């Protein structure tokens, strides 16, 4: 047979997660890339980045430890 | 072949007004191999990206370090648990001091689970835990030089994801019980994913299972590596087209609530047939509390039927079905919601969504090597009420 019955637990919830469970990241490599100010201005990347609204959006990855704040560089 | 960078005020800006614009909080992952010749970390460069947000009024919330498990093979130097718990102490320190009201910090950022990377988290916990909000760690399933589609498909694949978390808690349990464990970066392969699959409709498997898991098992937020780059595990690719598992992101966001129950198969559990079960997202306007969002994936290569149990067997019940579209099939970039390509009508306007209302009392119908979400209307169930 194909068909297949569901049981379900509704009594209580198990967990509770955030409101931002699905959250998303930028590697911080990217901010290595020369376009980077204008590729994040993008209109369509801004309207599809407040489609998963509300959500962290974390800035890391490898470069983390690579990379250093220029207070001076223009 | 050296990694090392600067960037600068602007792209700090640009990177916080991209994050306020979109309705996304930023975590910003602070260097910690800026170290003193006491082996401290060195504080002086976070210092000044503090100040310079502080005086901007950015709300931030800060990480230091990513990946500290492997600082001896990445960069020849080897930071132990404790010394980076130590450093966390640091940052934290230099948070309150600050002007910004309640910065999070989040650490440590570490590898999933094998033998020495538990020991670190565990270490890491005992000196440092006390001043985190959340404990986060990094998954991956497969290496992206190597995966097949078959590995994209294989339920025992999926399962390893298991007991990687189930290590993690028990790390956590036995130190910090009840502090938050978060997936801070996590995709279906490392090394930029792999190509011509990360990116596909078959990426999707692995993606909502990895949220139905985590749901289930206590992990509290799940931080998809990437939102957007160059990575072929991207939702967004550097051409602004969104990819399949972007569609299927923005479908859990809006169905899939907080509040995680629980559904199982009856009876013999092949794990290729894999059901989920939270109340249904609250924001959502066509839904009203009490309402169910059930998730599921088929990974058999025939079509499964889905009998609700009583009393929800009568309901009425929306599919929201996503099938790929074109002739790549499972590796198609291309997705289809009830039988429409999911496309943006412009720039700004993201598509409707729009559900199929299915006949009350039909078994759900799942087809061969798809997934979907079923949302069961009136359920009436006081624990989501």
């Amino acid at each position: 047979q194909d068909v297949v019955d569901l049981d379900f637990f509704t009594q209580e919830p198990l967990h509770l997660v955030s409101p931002s469970f699905l959250s998303v990241t930028i590697d911080a490599n990217l901010a290595t890339d020369p376009r980077f100010l204008i590729l994040l201005g993008s209109p369509k990347l801004r309207t599809l980045a407040r489609g998963l609204s509300p959500a962290y959006l974390r800035f890391g990855g490898t470069k983390t430890d690579f990379l250093i704040f220029d207070p001076k560089k223009e | 072949k050296f990694k090392n960078s600067t960037y600068s005020r602007s792209s700090v800006d640009v990177l916080y007004t991209f994050a306020k614009c979109s309705g996304l909080d930023l975590i910003f992952g602070l260097n910690a191999l800026l170290r003193t010749s006491d082996g401290q970390w060195n504080s002086s460069n976070a210092q000044l990206l503090l100040d310079y947000c502080a005086s901007k009024g950015y709300n931030i919330d800060w990480e230091l370090g990513n990946e500290p498990n492997s600082f001896r093979k990445k960069a020849g130097i080897f930071i132990n648990g404790s010394q980076l718990g130590k450093d966390f102490i640091h940052l934290h320190k230099l948070l309150r001091k600050s002007t910004f009201k309640n910065a999070k910090l989040y650490g440590p950022d570490v590898g999933q689970p094998r033998g020495k990377t538990a020991k670190m988290l565990k270490s890491f916990l005992k000196a440092g835990g006390e001043v985190i909000d959340a404990v986060t760690w990094h998954h991956y399933y497969l290496n992206g030089r190597t995966a097949t589609l078959e590995d994209f498909l294989n339920p025992d694949v999926l399962d390893t994801f298991i007991s990687q978390v189930q290590k993690v808690l028990q790390v956590v349990e036995s130190t910090r019980p009840g502090k938050k464990v978060w997936l801070g970066e996590t995709s279906s392969a490392y090394g930029g994913g792999a190509p011509g699959l990360s990116d596909t409709f078959a990426a999707g498997f692995m993606w909502l299972d990895k949220l139905g898991l985590s749901a289930r098992m206590g992990i509290e937020v799940v931080m998809r590596q990437v939102f957007f780059g160059a990575g072929n595990y991207h939702l967004v690719d550097e051409n602004f087209d969104p990819l399949p598992d972007y569609w299927l992101s923005l479908l859990f966001k809006k169905l899939v609530g907080t509040k995680v129950l629980m559904a199982s198969v009856q009876g013999q559990d092949r794990r290729k047939l894999r059901v989920y079960l939270h109340c249904t997202n609250t924001d959502n306007p066509r839904y009203k509390e009490g309402d169910l969002t059930l998730y599921a994936i088929n990974l058999h290569n025939v079509t499964k039927y889905l009998r609700l149990p009583y009393p929800f067997s009568n309901k009425q019940v929306d599919q929201y079905l996503l099938r790929p579209h074109g002739p790549d099939g499972l590796l198609s970039k291309s997705v289809q919601l009830n039988g429409q390509t999911l496309k943006m009508v412009d720039d700004q306007t993201l598509p409707p969504l729009k559900p199929k209302p299915l006949r009350p009392g039909s078994s759900l119908g799942l087809p061969a090597f798809s997934y979907a979400f079923f949302v069961i209307r009136n359920a009436k169930v006081p624990a989501c009420i």
